[PDB]
């Protein structure tokens, strides 16, 4: 008939393909389609949907609930010292590598746009306060005191009635896209959490409050080049 | 489409939509971004 | 493409994007663009690759075994699940409602443990409550209305085509309910399992010495739909016909609330 | 846009420090449309008998409470007509609007995830056996550890079906914050791969309600603050009567 | 010539498949077409027609004519017992698996649609009667009285001159389709029979008379899942 | 698709849908739009695989024999019917006459019981009255007029379309008749069951050692008309040329006429 | 719509209480037609002296009795002039009004099955031979048990042709119940896979009268309650005139 | 259609029809589901 040629290629299985195959069940009517609550048709959705991030992942509170929770207190002592302090990156992060943000981002490569992080203030009505929650983008250490990290793209957080806060980490990178494994090229700022004035609390109230912290993608965040997850880590036969 | 089967087809790749105001902001009573929360 | 970023100036207003309330179940909408000075970007950034077709589309394995030529080691048989292995199940274990439809890819080795003269080999699919052979020369073998792929070494893969064949609108990746009526029985996903046992043999009859070859099933879900997305599985994956699990820690450790690498 | 009101056949829900009712998924529950039935019998719809507001068993939180789940419908099985009505038919819907409630003074602090997690399967505490429907079904607790045994494991971590409690999230879900609101209002439509279910050999999902961060008080607070679940099935519709189901 | 590109699943045979080849026998005539009487295009309109259900299938009743008729007789004992009871899924049970809607139901995986039960009263002209004749969905018991059993969809049918009923089983599924296997997620309910009245019998007619049972599809019947049947088992070679 | 249900009320009338008389050799067309009440759903079910060539149309094993390489036994013979196997002669004895037009498949696996070159295989089809070979080095093989298939392992099974051959206006499942005009002879179907025999060989020579080669021929009827349908066989198939049987039960039995699971 | 007459050939048939005629497969028989023809010669088409009723001998309906079946078109050789044109020619066709009737009281019981079934291939009594043409061919009478033999396999449960005898409905039938009718007639049309065939060497068809419930009666009714035959060829029509061959 | 000859072409799996009349209700004088049968 029609002369062909076989280019290299042929009679292999490419497992990321794209080809028509013959139906095993020819004229098979399917299961009429119905309207079930909740399509997700792409994988950022549930990715820009918030979630708790263990902040306090400390050796002997990750088990339990304490991981989620960061301890703010009143005090006279401690108020030139970090509340909190981590990598940005939320792929290799040992406090957000485990958030929806981050486990929809481990299988993927490569990562784009800003994430922001969401501060539930947790203590009761009366108890008022200002955190300075910054970010410094890498090529210097971690800020050591607060006077260091009001240089970075901070926000100074009266705590009231809204109670909540948004710290919209802004995308300041070289490259249009960044690892999501941790390597030095790309690699992250640093999310530092400071006293501005105090946590201020009422006679009768619980002079030891804490803060919930979340993690969630902006509207311009994207993935790039799919890969496995290395969390399963199978070892055997089920 | 060299088949009449329609599981017997390409898997449609192109298409891209996206509707993520069911999961983000599910709530009923309108939030606006300027406006306080309550 | 995504969103770009419009440009922002100084602002001081009575107006507070930052200022939010999760309590109300709410994700903030809040750009960059609200909190800080911006600068005009134009995003050419796309979302298609993090789409449910690009990220379930990849033909993962589900199912290996042995089936011996030259007694019931002789052929192998599957009763078709996802759960066999633990790749594929925690990327279908993410949605609890999912409705897709199939195409299966078979790489069957033979492996000698006196030369072969060459292999052909029988994937035969009894839907369920179809007759099962207990023997090679079963008599089951002959697929009138069973479907059966008849496949000699040295080619390319069998790859056939599988449609939505689920008694509902879509398979159940979780089944929080009973078997029975009385609240009693089989509790989980297995009872909503209801695919049919795969039979894989030599149509050889027999060989001058031992061969033993082994079959990788891989499905590839293609015209994908997902409904209610629920969080990665986090600890293993102990049994296959159960969600069972032991208790693992949420993240990995560190020193200190400010310690950092 | 903090007081709301909720009215559905003759009881009414008042609240005055609430965050805004949230429907889950974005779809309000509404009844069986005749393109997506399967069964060619008339429907029963008590509107008013059934979709009500009940009142389910309050609970007592504590400095060291792990938490609680509830397995609907069938948790609402011999309350009223909404009881009567699952034993005598094969199939059922509903929409249930949750509200949950929990009061404080302004001089305590906690935060409770009131979350509705669709298909909750729950895990075993030995891997290799299987548990009664006791055990799954005064609302079984969390614990802060780990329990052995023919057991649902209820560690608080694992939320019981396997996986981060801080990725609850993405299910509909409210936050009791104790000093911004007293209660959270989810709505939930029909949720299930089947356009009807039975109602009580299937979970259609269970509510769940964590305490993030824990309660805390000083001494002459009030130290009993109970939580109120009190859920209303909405839309709800019955086919396949028959005898009654000793269950 | 032109560059071609072998995808997996070449050089296999899918035996349901819908490939052209090539004709062993070139300008062959046929024989001409000729009308025969009774032409079937599809197998529901062979498991639409009635067939004579062996619902007395006790031990020592199937090879015989006893299995096809239903005994009822005219008494004062047995009143508030049923007269027959059967699963009404027409693939597993031992009373309907072998009609003609069981045998063509058998080579299906899948089906959906109402079923329809015809009762044929063999009795004397002068003999009447009045049975009711119900059906339960599962989730409760079989009904053991007939005040139980007149919750389901039943039928009160008075013996006269017509002498025959249609009990319509009105599908009442949770799913589009159910197993034809016995599994169960998807069950059917019961079909059971109950005494409405009696059976009251002039002195000279026989006292002992019996009910002829049917069974077919409805015009909203279809199967949907090919499979083999399990019947044949052929032992060896013939 | 199939018809929808319309809806119903509550009726009181002297119409009676219900009562039928199964005597008038009439079934009933009722519905259960007739006997209850229902509502209306739009029923999206089709018929589409309960069709005559959907039924039909797979590939259902016909034949299976030996022949070796290196007397009678170097080649296979068939004598063409569709009563060697049980499986698709159930389906084809569920039609009295039947018109359809085959194409079939060869599964050739040779099995060494000192290495094999490759093995060639004709497949020779002599129709009805043609010269039949008695040896491999007949001379009947060359195939001047009749269809041969010419196949060597490790390609792809050979399939080619064959005709509607039969002399009638279709095939005959069943003939309730005999062979001779005095009622003499053979019974039943064999009499018209006059279609080629089909012959099987190893076009290689000889082989240093034996070599068994088996086939497997895979009818699958296409382009299907059927007529004048009859019940499924319940009684095995104790012969290929006649229907004879051992009395079976009809049913299985239970232990009361009242009992059920 | 129960009074029916049927009047063939100078023959008629008059029935009070009957189901209506059915027939077989909604075609009613006709002539060939000159498409769908094949022997060139011109048919003989004695329409009034073959088409008409012929009565068969009367059997005798008991309350143990199994069955009984027909062999058609040999049945009706030698019987008048349907059965001298069998004799001369080589081909025929016929479309066979069958009129069983079998008459009761009001104070009978009983259901018979008069199913005319195209090919009733029959199975021999013992498995491995082959059994006489006078087997098959005073009707022969099922039995309620297994012979064995050089026999047709008689049995009822496996009505000779080797299938469940409830799922003989799928053929043209009808029901003789004596409670509501006393005959039932069943028109066939040509069915075979030859536009003419023999009538000796191949039966079209056979009648196989099966009843289903017994026949009960008290003591006083009669006793002998016979079951009467009576078919009609229609458009018969007869090709390749020879010597008449001798049975 | 790559060959000249019919059958030796695809199997026509897509057309469905059905003539169920012809074996439900063969009868000769036509039965209305409303009315009674005789
Ligand atoms: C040789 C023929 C092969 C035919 C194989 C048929 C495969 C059945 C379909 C696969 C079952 C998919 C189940 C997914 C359920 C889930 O997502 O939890
Ligand atoms: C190498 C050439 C091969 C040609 C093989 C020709 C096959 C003849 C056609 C098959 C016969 C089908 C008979 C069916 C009769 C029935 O349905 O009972
Ligand atoms: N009352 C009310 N009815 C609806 N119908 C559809 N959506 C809505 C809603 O949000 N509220
Ligand atoms: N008398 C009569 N002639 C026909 N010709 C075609 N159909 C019929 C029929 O039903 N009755």
């Amino acid at each position: 008939g029609v002369p062909v040629l076989n280019t290299p290629g042929s009679n292999q299985f490419l497992t990321s393909d794209d080809y028509q195959s013959p139906s095993a069940m020819p004229q098979f009517d399917e299961t009429p389609e119905m309207h079930i609550p909740g399509e997700v048709r792409n994988l950022m959705e549930i990715a820009e949907v918030d979630s708790v991030v263990p902040v306090n992942n400390v050796t002997g509170k990750t088990k339990s609930m304490d991981a989620y929770q960061i301890p703010v207190g009143t005090g006279n002592t401690d108020k030139t010292k970090p509340i909190f302090s981590f990598q940005m990156d939320p792929g290799y992060s040992s406090v957000l590598k485990r958030t929806l943000l981050g486990e929809m981002l481990n299988y993927y490569a490569h990562w784009s746009g800003s994430v922001k992080l969401t501060f539930l203030f947790c203590g009761s009505a009366m108890a008022t306060g200002k955190l300075l929650i910054s970010y410094s983008p890498p090529g210097a250490s971690v800020p050591t005191s607060r006077k260091d990290a009001m240089l970075g793209t901070h926000i100074v957080w009266d705590i009231g009635l809204q109670s909540s806060c948004v710290l919209c980490v802004p995308w300041i990178s070289q490259s249009h896209y960044r690892m999501v494994q941790q390597d030095p090229y790309t690699s992250a700022g640093y999310i530092t959490c400071w006293y501005q004035t105090n946590i201020v609390v009422p006679p009768g109230a619980p002079t030891s409050c804490d803060v919930l912290c979340f993690a969630s993608a902006c509207n311009d965040f994207s993935v790039r080049l799919l890969r496995d997850t290395p969390f399963m880590a199978q070892p055997g036969k089920l | 489409n060299f088949y009449k089967d329609a599981a017997s087809s390409a898997s449609n790749r192109q298409d891209i939509q996206q509707d993520p105001g069911k999961f983000t902001d599910p709530v009923k009573d309108l939030m606006i971004k300027t406006l306080p929360a309550l | 493409t995504v969103a770009n970023t419009q440009p922002s100036g100084p602002s001081n207003s009575t107006e507070i994007p930052a200022l939010t309330a999760v309590e109300t179940g709410h994700t903030s909408q809040v750009d960059p663009s609200d909190t800080i000075q911006t600068r005009h970007v134009v995003n050419f950034h796309s979302r298609s690759e993090s789409t449910i077709e690009n990220f379930m589309g990849r033909a993962a394995c589900v199912f290996m075994d042995q089936y011996k030529i030259n007694s019931t080691d002789r052929f192998a048989v599957w009763t078709i699940n996802i759960r066999e292995m633990a790749q594929l199940r925690r990327k279908c274990e993410m949605f609890t409602y999912m409705r897709f439809d199939i195409e299966m890819t078979m790489v069957i080795t033979s492996c000698q443990d006196q030369d072969m003269p060459v292999l052909t080999h029988q994937i035969m699919y009894v839907p369920p409550g179809g007759p099962i052979p207990a023997k090679v020369d079963g008599y089951e073998w002959q697929t009138s209305t069973n479907p059966s792929v008849f496949w000699t070494e040295g080619n390319a893969p069998p790859r056939i085509s599988i449609p939505f064949i689920s008694v509902g609108n879509a398979y159940s990746s979780f089944y929080d309910g009973w078997s029975h009526f009385t609240q009693d029985g089989t509790y989980g996903y297995t009872t909503l399992n209801a695919m049919g046992k795969l039979y894989i043999r030599h149509v050889n009859r027999s060989s001058p010495h031992q061969i033993t070859s082994t079959i990788r099933v891989y499905f590839k879900p293609k015209h994908i739909k997902a409904w209610v997305p629920r969080p990665p599985r986090l600890c293993p994956y102990i049994n296959k016909r159960d969600v069972n699990f032991v208790v693992t820690e949420i993240t990995d450790s560190r020193t200190s609330i400010t310690d950092t690498p | 846009d903090r007081v709301r009101s909720m009215t559905l056949g003759n009881s009414t829900i008042t609240t005055q420090e609430s965050a805004n009712v949230v429907v889950g998924y974005g779809e309000w529950p509404s009844y069986l449309s005749d393109r997506e039935a399967t069964a060619e019998d008339q429907p029963t719809q008590p509107d008013v008998a059934t979709c009500r507001f009940y009142t389910l068993e309050s609970v007592q939180w504590e400095k060291t409470s792990p938490g609680w789940w509830w397995k609907f419908p069938e948790a609402l099985k011999n309350m009223g007509l909404f009881g009567q009505n699952m034993h005598y038919h094969y199939l059922g819907r509903a929409g249930y609007t949750i509200h949950v409630q929990c009061n404080a003074s302004k001089f305590h602090q906690g935060c409770l995830l009131v979350v509705c997690v669709p298909e909750a399967e729950m895990g075993c505490a030995d891997t290799d056996t299987t548990f009664p429907a006791t055990e799954l079904t005064t609302p079984h607790v969390f614990t802060s550890d780990s329990i052995t045994g023919k057991k649902v494991q209820a560690a608080v971590c694992n939320a019981g079906m396997g996986v981060g409690v801080g990725n609850l999230t993405i299910f509909p879900h409210q936050w009791i914050n104790l000093r911004t609101n007293n209660s959270a209002t989810i709505v939930i439509p029909y949720i299930n791969s089947v356009p009807m279910d039975n109602m009580f050999r299937h979970y259609n999902f269970t509510l769940m309600i964590i305490p993030f961060a824990p309660l805390n008080f000083t001494d002459g607070a009030t130290a009993y603050v109970p939580i109120t679940v009190t859920i209303a099935p909405m839309y709800a519709e019955y086919n396949g009567l028959r005898l009654a189901s000793t269950q």
